[PDB]
């Protein structure tokens, strides 16, 4: 109802706060998230070529 | 050595049917490439007992077994054409 308001606004000064903290010691508070991002889309690439060859060979053969 | 492939028509050539082809045929032939690259001397070759067959394809539904068995005949004209005679002698042993 109510608590859960001022619950959401308590965060909301916590979060407005570490963002500025963040941004003081030059943290990128995402810098693991890109990266992880970027390293499952060269998960897919790899998948990609690799399903190529079971596509190809099948599952008899790649065993 | 072989792999036991059975019910494989024409229309059914599968991994398994492949898989059997190279271990029987293209690595086959890979072992005795092998023993003659790794020889020194023509002095003592390595006599290859070839697993051949009487039954090319007279038979029913065998995967890639008599394209496997009838590509090792092959050797017997290319040991003159090539420079591995002295190297590695083929004797086609053709099992009943």
């Amino acid at each position: 109802a109510a608590l859960d308001a001022l619950t959401a606004e308590n965060k909301k000064l916590a979060k407005q706060q570490l963002e500025v903290l963040a941004r003081y010691l030059q943290v990128d508070l995402n810098k693991g998230a890109k990266s992880f991002i970027k390293e499952k889309e060269a998960s897919a690439v790899l998948q990609k070529e690799l399903d190529l060859w079971e596509a190809e060979h099948g599952e008899f053969y790649a065993k | 050595a072989a792999i036991p492939e059975n019910g494989n028509g024409l229309d059914n050539i599968d991994s398994k049917s492949e898989f059997a082809h190279r271990i029987m045929l293209t690595n086959l032939l890979r072992l005795l490439g092998a023993v003659k690259s790794k020889k020194t001397t023509d002095t003592r070759p390595a006599q290859c007992i070839l697993p051949l067959s009487p039954n090319h394809g007279t038979f029913g539904f065998d995967g890639l077994y008599s394209e496997s068995k009838i590509s090792l005949e092959t050797l017997f004209n290319r040991w003159y054409s090539e420079d591995w005679g002295s190297k590695l002698t083929v004797c086609g042993a053709v099992i009943g």
